[PDB]
């Protein structure tokens, strides 16, 4: 416990959490998406993943950044229905762009027709800060850099 | 917003003056001498180039 | 009004390379009057389809018969009294890149590539049949089973 | 040594409000309820009687801590009708389905009984 | 925007298991109901134990432990009884408490079995649960040890106790909860494709199925929702499970009228 | 060192189902027979009587401190 205001604002402007993400060893994150929430980040943004606007609206309260207004759903007959990468969506805030590979992407599949167009959902690319295509793995959220 | 099928309205000139004075504004080793101006391109050649 | 596309498909190929998703089936369709070429993901359990099936398909801007646009945010409130309730499965998203002629090319083939919450489609073919098509403009999947 | 009370999970303190209404200020006709000492059961029962009023168009409750006895719920509702109006309602609407439901099984048991 | 309209149909009642269905009601209301039979369900249990003589072989707090365990037979009182905080009594006013005394020498060279035969109460509605037991005198099962152990004492050993049961839920601590497992299953054909069996055919059938044998999962129905409910609602002896479940409603429904008190309460500012 | 109360997941009453599981045993029953004649039909019940162990038969051996 620091017992004076100088070393509270040392604290504060130095030492404090989200400052240190970032090694300055080898300029990646240190901290990254771990364990059960890796592994249900990997289930939730594969594609066949629909949620009903039930559990979107509990999901919803989860989130403090949330500016209250509800996306439309994916499906809107005859039942409306959301994706994992629609509420995943969600959570990254502002304009983030990034194209990377999902651990299971074929090594051919970039010199073919459907490069654009993934047939297993493994090539990850968001754009303007929501998620658009990919399944989501320790190369996207994790420690590694360009993540 | 930016259109990739239209035309656009930026003149390649102002593309090399833009680029011109972002690299006159981007310096590490400040001076006008030449020890400092050799400095400020040796520090600063990979990122100009 | 507000109709960018009109045509009705027929469906050739169910998941050439494997169904790889559980609740997700991917349609390669070939039209009739517009010599198009269609790969679609729709959702499997939702709405089942088998090889050899027609459908009617309506890609347009707009829910709203008269042309304007919507509010952008869901409210389950409009989505009868509109265009889409002459189909049976009404879908949301928006083009995120088209390909074809780009720069340096000609024109005579163009591809649009549509991410409806994950689930992808590829529509391509003429130039002059896809006009009114650009990036980043939300558009909305219309599409009825015929006999 | 820092075990607390086994009471608190369902007593309030001295001075402890139960519901503390917040109103919400990014959208409109949207308010943000707080009940202190209770848990998951009055949540559901009240989320998911909310979710049959039509006139509601977002409703869902969350316990921010497992450690701390509280759950809020956001209701926004459409601009005819109140959210504390629909908290009413299915509170209301709760009791007369769990009175119904008293009467009708202290009459199946009277029936199974003396059925033999 | 109303209420439900549920049906309950009870197919098996007995002494100390209800097993019946719900029907027309949201999976909310039913999880609920079965939180509140585990756990704000209200029973009589030993809460105040004081040992005057404790040379047997078990500690103080281990025998107050063993002791506040035991069910006790609390249908008819558990409504009438208030709470300690909510009296204006202080030393444990007979509208407030029960008082048991338990006194048990052993002077003979066999062991002795402290039961809850020895566990005298002084309300005459509220037993343990061995009152059920003694009086089977049709015992061809061949053991009259029908209840419950509390200590074994050799010779020279005593136990001298007096003991107050006070009103509680199991929220509180597990010694006040009245049952002893409530199985709760809804859609047992797997319909509604709510949990995923990678092979259906290794997965016994459940014993509410309507699927014959060379089917092992129903056809998919998204338009489905969870309307139907199998309770099977076990009783641990401390109340008879049909007053498990009319106790466990009345206090969903006080909770539920408490909060719309305070609602109206703070309605005017 | 004695049967407990109640069933640890399960809250059933075991503390009456020792003696009458030994007299069970020691007659000509298995375990299992045995288990399914006091009622324990629930392997959560069934694995507080298979896995106890009663050590207050070894205490009580002890000669006690005061006579
Ligand atoms: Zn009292
Ligand atoms: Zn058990």
């Amino acid at each position: 416990v620091p017992q004076s205001m100088e070393t509270r604002a040392e604290v504060e402007n130095i030492h404090i959490t989200p400052r240190q993400i970032i090694t300055p060893q080898a300029n990646k994150p240190v901290m990254g998406i771990v364990q059960d929430t890796l592994t249900a980040v990997r289930k939730m943004t594969k594609r066949d993943v629909f949620i009903t606007r039930e559990q979107v609206m509990n999901l919803l309260m989860f989130l403090p950044t949330w500016d209250a207004k509800m996306p439309q759903p994916c499906i809107l007959k005859p039942r409306p229905l959301w994706t994992g990468k629609q509420i995943f969506s969600l959570i990254i805030p502002g304009n983030v762009n990034m194209i990377r590979t999902h651990s299971t992407h074929p090594d051919e599949e970039d010199e073919g027709p459907y490069k654009w167009i993934s047939p297993g959902d493994t090539k990850v690319m968001v754009e303007h800060g929501e998620l658009i295509m990919g399944i989501l793995c320790k190369k996207s959220l994790g420690t590694s850099a360009g993540s | 917003h930016i259109n990739k099928r239209l035309p656009t309205d930026l003149s390649p000139i102002r593309v090399i003056k833009g680029v011109k004075t972002l690299l006159e504004r981007c310096v590490i080793v400040t001076g006008n001498d030449r020890i400092s101006k050799q400095a400020n391109e040796n520090a600063t050649l990979l990122f100009q180039c | 009004a507000g109709v960018l596309f009109e045509d009705i498909f027929n469906v050739k190929d169910m998941d050439p390379e494997g169904k790889k998703f559980d609740r997700v089936s991917r349609l390669h369709c070939e039209s009739e009057s517009f010599k198009m070429d269609l790969i679609l993901d729709i959702n499997s359990w939702l709405y089942p389809m088998e090889l050899g099936d027609k459908f009617r398909l309506v890609l347009a801007t707009t829910l709203r018969e008269d042309g304007c646009p919507d509010s952008g945010e869901y409210n389950p409130m409009e989505h009868e009294g509109t265009r889409a309730d002459s189909f049976e499965y009404v879908m949301y998203g928006k083009i995120y890149r088209i390909e074809g002629d780009e720069a340096h090319n000609e024109a005579s083939r163009l591809s649009a590539y549509v991410s409806f919450g994950g689930l992808l489609m590829r529509l391509q073919g003429d130039a002059n049949n896809l006009h009114g098509f650009e990036v980043d403009q939300h558009m909305y999947l219309l599409m009825k089973r015929l006999a | 040594m820092n075990a607390p009370p086994t009471f608190e999970s369902f007593l309030l303190y001295e001075g402890e409000k139960k519901i503390i209404k917040e109103l919400d200020t990014k959208v409109t006709n949207a308010a943000i309820f707080t009940i202190n000492k209770e848990d998951h059961t009055l949540g559901n029962m009240i989320r998911n009687q909310l979710l049959k009023d039509p006139n509601v168009l977002f409703a869902g409750y969350k316990v921010p801590h497992p450690l701390e006895h509280k759950f809020v719920i956001r209701i926004q509702t459409t601009a005819d009708y109140s959210p504390q109006e629909a908290f009413m309602n299915a509170i209301t609407d709760l009791l007369a389905e769990l009175s119904l439901f008293e009467e009708r099984f202290k009459d199946a048991i009277k029936e199974k009984k003396e059925g033999g | 925007p109303y209420a439900n309209q549920p049906s309950v149909q009870i197919t098996e009642l007995t002494d100390d298991n209800v097993k019946f269905v719900l029907e027309d009601t949201e999976l909310s209301v039913a999880n609920s109901l079965r939180r509140v039979f585990i756990a704000e369900t209200p029973t009589l249990a030993i809460d105040w134990v004081q040992l005057e003589a404790n040379s047997t072989v078990l500690s103080d707090e281990f025998l107050a432990h063993r002791i506040g365990l035991i069910p006790l037979i609390s249908d008819d009182v558990v409504e009438r009884l208030q709470y300690t905080r909510d009296c204006i009594c202080l030393d444990f006013c007979p509208e407030c408490s029960v008082e048991f005394t338990l006194d048990v020498k052993c002077s003979e060279e066999q062991t002795r079995h402290v039961t809850t035969a020895d566990l005298k109460s002084s309300n005459a509605k509220v037993l343990p649960v061995t009152s059920r037991n003694q009086g089977e005198e049709d015992n061809e099962y061949g053991e009259s040890n029908d209840e419950i152990l509390i200590i074994k004492l050799r010779k020279g050993q005593e136990l001298k106790l007096r003991a107050y049961a006070k009103k509680g839920f199991g929220k509180e601590h597990a010694k006040w909860n009245p049952t002893a497992g409530v199985c709760f299953e809804y859609d047992p054909d797997n319909s509604m494709r709510h949990t995923l069996y990678p092979k259906p055919d290794e997965w016994p059938k459940s014993e509410h199925t309507e699927l014959e044998d060379d089917q092992y999962e129903a056809p998919y129905n998204w338009e489905a929702k969870p309307n139907k409910f199998f309770f099977n609602v076990e009783s641990a002896g401390a109340l008879k499970p049909e007053n498990i479940v009319v106790m466990g409603v009345q206090v969903l429904k006080n909770k539920l009228s408490n909060l719309q008190t305070q609602l109206s309460h703070e309605s005017q500012n | 060192m004695i049967i407990p109360i109640r069933c640890f997941t399960c809250g059933k009453v075991i503390g009456n189902k020792w003696e009458s599981y030994l007299g069970l045993l020691q007659a000509e029953y298995t375990e299992g027979d045995a288990l399914d004649a006091l009622g324990l039909k629930r392997y959560c019940c069934r694995r507080m009587l298979l896995g106890h162990v009663d050590l207050i038969e070894k205490l009580l051996n002890y000669a006690p401190l005061e006579k």
